[PDB]
């Protein structure tokens, strides 16, 4: 059983790293997101205009 | 995520570009809607 | 010949884990019965002696 929890223990050890590496994942891809927001919305402006 | 086998989350990423959002020929210096002008007997016996 | 990524990886790890320990418990339940038999060896000696 001491063996068994000592797997477990390094398994989720090790998943919440790489969900520490998704959520990095997802800022990147937000923050491009934003620059390219912010470009459509000047685009918006100037066909108005 | 977990520490077995199938403990997986999806993070779904889309093509984010021109294409895809449309814009290809975003012309807006174009012309627009043109009257066209009235056709004469030389163009008509031009179209055979 | 050349293959390809294993299906089910932590299934795998978790049967050979097992099979470790199954030898392990079967082998220190021989020891614990080998100490018991010197124990009762020495105890007859004595009587005998």
């Amino acid at each position: 059983i001491a063996n068994r929890f000592t797997s477990n223990i390094k398994g989720l050890t090790q998943a919440a790293r790489n969900a520490n590496d998704g959520i990095s994942v997802a800022q990147t891809t937000e923050g491009a997101l934003s620059e390219i927001n912010n470009n459509l919305q000047r685009i918006r402006e100037l066909t108005v205009q | 995520v977990g520490a077995n086998d199938g403990e997986t989350i999806t993070i779904d990423l889309k093509k984010i570009d021109s294409d895809t959002l449309g814009l290809n020929g975003f012309n807006v210096n174009g012309k627009g809607t043109i009257t066209n002008k009235a056709a004469t007997v030389s163009d008509l016996t031009s179209a055979g | 010949s050349a293959g390809s990524a294993t299906t089910n990886p932590l299934a795998a790890l978790d049967d050979a884990i097992s099979s470790i320990d199954k030898f392990r418990s079967s082998l220190g339940a021989i020891q614990n019965r080998l100490d018991s038999a010197v124990t009762n060896l020495n105890n007859t000696t004595t009587n005998l002696s």
